[PDB]
C-alpha cells in the first residue's frame, strides 16, 4: 500500500513536472485504443504500400528501405528516428505483429475484420511511439542507444519496454543529457561504450570528480565506470542527498 | 587546539572527527573540499598534514 | 557520359528540392509550436485579468 | 470596473484569435504534415535515385577504362553520400567526378 | 500579490517557451550546422569545378 | 604570493567581463578533455576523408584543399578562418600530431 501511495505520488509529480495530464500519458501508454480504419491508417497502407519497391528482407532492408515512408506518413522529422521504432516495434509485437507480416496485411484490399484489427492495432502503437518520441525530445541518438542496446538501461531490462515506468525514466535521462550541455553527445558516446567514468559526469554536470566517484563507490562496490543508466541515476539521486 | 597531530586529509581515512570537523566548519568546506584545498597548496599533492 | 550527366543534374534538382522541403517543414513547424504556446500565455493572461 | 471587463473581453478575444491562427495552421493544405509526408517521400525517392546515378557514373567510369586502356583509372570516389546531412550535396559531388 | 505570483508563473513560461524553440532551433536538421557543412562541402567542390 | 593574487583578480575581472563561466574557459583551455570517438569526430573524418583528392602535400596545398572541409565540419563560417586555425594548430601539435 506505501508502494502504491509513493508511485502515485512519484507519477503525479512526474505528470506536473512535465506539464501532461493523466489523458495524455493515456493516450501515450494505453492498450484501450479503438481499433477503426482511420484516413491516417488508410495514408499509411497507400504510401507505404505503393512506395515499396520489390519485396525486401526485414529489419536487414526492409526497415531502411520503409523508414523514410513510415517517417513521411506519421509525422516524424527523420527517417533513422524511425528505423530505430521500427526496430522497437519489431521487438514488442503489438498483437503478435512485426514490420514482417504488417506489410503483408497492407498492400491486401482484401483482408479481414481480425486482420486490419491486428492492422490498426500496429499503426496505433506506431502512433503512440511517435508521440512518446516527440514529447519527451528524443533525437535518435539518445533513442537507439537505448533501443539496441538496453542493458545501458537498466541491467535486467534486456528488452525496452511500452511502460510507464520506462517512460519516467526515459523523461529523467533525457534531463540529465540536456543538463550535460555541451557535453551531451560526449557523455553519451561514453555511455555506448564502458568509458563514461567520473572527471568527465563531473565535468559534464559542474560536480566535483572525487564527489561523484565517491558517490559512485556508494552505488556500486568496485565498479570504476557507469556502465548503465540506473547507476547514474541513483549517483545522482546520492549527489543530491550529499548536497 | 593547533598541535602538531598528524592527520590524513585523504576524505575517508582520518577518523579523527574533531580536528578535521573544525577544519570543515571553519574553512566552510567538505572532505573532498578540504583534500582538494589541500591539494592546491602543495601542487597537488598531500605530502603530511 | 552525356546520359550520366543527365542523371546527376535530376539528382542535383532532387537535392535542392529535398532541401527546400526540409527548411519549409522546419519553419512550419516553428509556426505551430509558436502558435500552440502563445495559446497557453493567452489563458494564463486571462487568469491574470 | 467596467474597464476592466472590457480589458478581460479584449483578452479573450485575443485567446480565440490565437486559436483560430492555430486552427488555421492545423488545417491549411500546406501544414507541417504535408511537409513530412513530402521529405519522407522525397527522401526515399532520393537514395534511390542516388543508387541509379551513381550507377550510371560508374558504367561511364568504365567505359573510359575500356577505351583509355587505363584499368586503374579512379574518378569516382567511394562516399558522396554522406548520410547524417541527407546525403545532400550528392549529384555537385558526381558531376564534380 | 497573488496577482505577482500569476505574473512570476507567466514569465517562467515565457522562460520555458523561449528555451522550447531554442531546443527547436538546435535539433531541427536544417540547423545552422547543416549550413556550415552544406557551404564548406560547396565551396571545396565550387572551387575544384 | 601577490603575484598570484594578481593574476587570479585580474583573470576573475576578464571573467566576469567577457560573462564567461571558469567552465567557459576550462572547455576552451584545458588538457584534461576526454579520449572517447564522438559522432562529431566521426563525421569529420568520413568528410574529410571522402571529400579530399588524391594524396596532397603539407602546408602548401594539403591545409587549403582541406581548409574548406574541416570549416564544414566543425561550426565555422570561413573556411581561411580555418586554414590559419590549422596553421595555428600544425605549429603546436597536440600529442605530436
Amino acid at each position: 500500500l506505501t508502494q502504491l501511495i509513493s508511485f502515485l505520488f512519484q507519477c503525479t509529480q512526474w505528470l506536473t513536472t512535465q506539464k501532461w495530464s493523466v489523458s495524455d500519458v493515456f493516450l501515450m501508454t494505453t492498450d484501450n485504443y479503438s481499433t477503426v480504419l482511420t484516413p491516417d491508417i488508410e495514408n499509411l497502407i497507400t504510401t507505404l504500400s505503393n512506395g515499396l519497391s520489390t519485396l525486401s528482407l526485414g529489419d536487414d532492408e526492409l526497415i531502411r528501405a520503409a523508414a523514410p515512408l513510415i517517417a513521411a506518413s506519421i509525422q516524424m522529422d527523420s527517417a533513422k528516428t524511425a528505423e530505430t521504432i521500427l526496430l522497437w516495434i519489431n521487438q514488442i509485437k503489438p498483437q503478435g505483429l512485426t514490420f514482417d507480416d504488417f506489410m503483408i496485411i497492407a498492400a491486401n484490399r482484401d483482408r479481414s475484420e481480425n486482420e486490419t484489427s491486428n492492422m490498426v492495432a500496429f499503426c496505433q502503437v506506431l502512433g503512440q511511439l511517435s508521440l512518446i518520441v516527440r514529447n519527451i525530445g528524443l533525437s535518435e541518438n539518445e533513442l537507439t542507444l537505448l533501443v539496441t542496446k538496453p542493458e545501458k538501461f537498466q541491467s535486467e531490462t534486456t528488452a525496452l519496454q511500452h511502460d510507464l515506468p520506462t517512460l519516467q525514466a526515459l523523461t529523467r535521462f533525457h534531463a540529465v543529457i540536456m543538463r550535460c550541455g555541451s557535453y551531451a553527445t560526449e557523455i553519451l558516446t561514453a555511455l555506448e561504450l564502458g568509458a563514461l567514468t567520473a572527471e568527465q559526469l563531473a565535468v559534464a554536470l559542474k560536480f566535483d570528480a572525487q564527489v561523484v566517484t565517491q558517490a559512485l563507490q556508494q552505488t556500486d562496490l568496485g565498479v570504476n565506470t557507469f556502465t548503465n543508466w540506473r547507476t547514474i541515476d541513483v549517483t545522482l539521486q546520492w549527489l543530491d542527498v550529499a548536497a | 587546539s593547533a598541535d602538531n597531530t598528524k592527520l590524513d586529509l585523504t576524505p575517508g581515512e582520518s577518523k579523527n572527527h574533531f580536528y578535521l570537523g573544525i577544519m570543515k566548519r571553519a574553512f566552510r568546506v567538505n572532505d573532498t573540499e578540504l583534500y582538494t584545498l589541500w591539494k592546491l597548496a602543495n601542487g597537488g599533492t598531500n605530502p603530511e598534514f | 557520359l552525356e546520359n550520366a550527366k543527365w542523371g546527376v543534374s535530376q539528382l542535383i534538382q532532387f537535392g535542392n528540392t529535398l532541401l527546400s522541403i526540409t527548411e519549409r517543414q522546419d519553419a512550419e513547424a516553428l509556426a505551430e509550436i509558436l502558435q500552440t504556446q502563445g495559446s497557453e500565455l493567452a489563458l494564463q493572461s486571462i487568469k491574470m485579468q | 470596473r467596467e474597464a476592466a471587463v472590457l480589458q478581460k473581453n479584449y483578452l479573450e478575444t485575443q485567446q480565440a484569435q490565437t486559436q483560430a491562427q492555430l486552427a488555421f495552421l492545423q488545417s491549411k493544405f500546406s501544414n507541417a504534415a504535408l511537409y513530412n509526408w513530402l521529405r519522407g517521400r522525397l527522401s526515399a525517392i532520393y537514395y534511390q535515385f542516388y543508387d541509379l546515378a551513381v550507377s550510371l557514373c560508374l558504367m561511364a567510369e568504365q567505359t573510359y577504362q575500356y577505351e583509355l586502356n587505363n584499368a586503374a583509372a579512379h574518378f569516382i570516389k567511394p562516399g558522396a553520400w554522406h548520410g547524417t546531412y541527407a546525403g545532400l550535396l550528392a549529384g555537385e559531388t558526381l558531376m564534380l567526378n
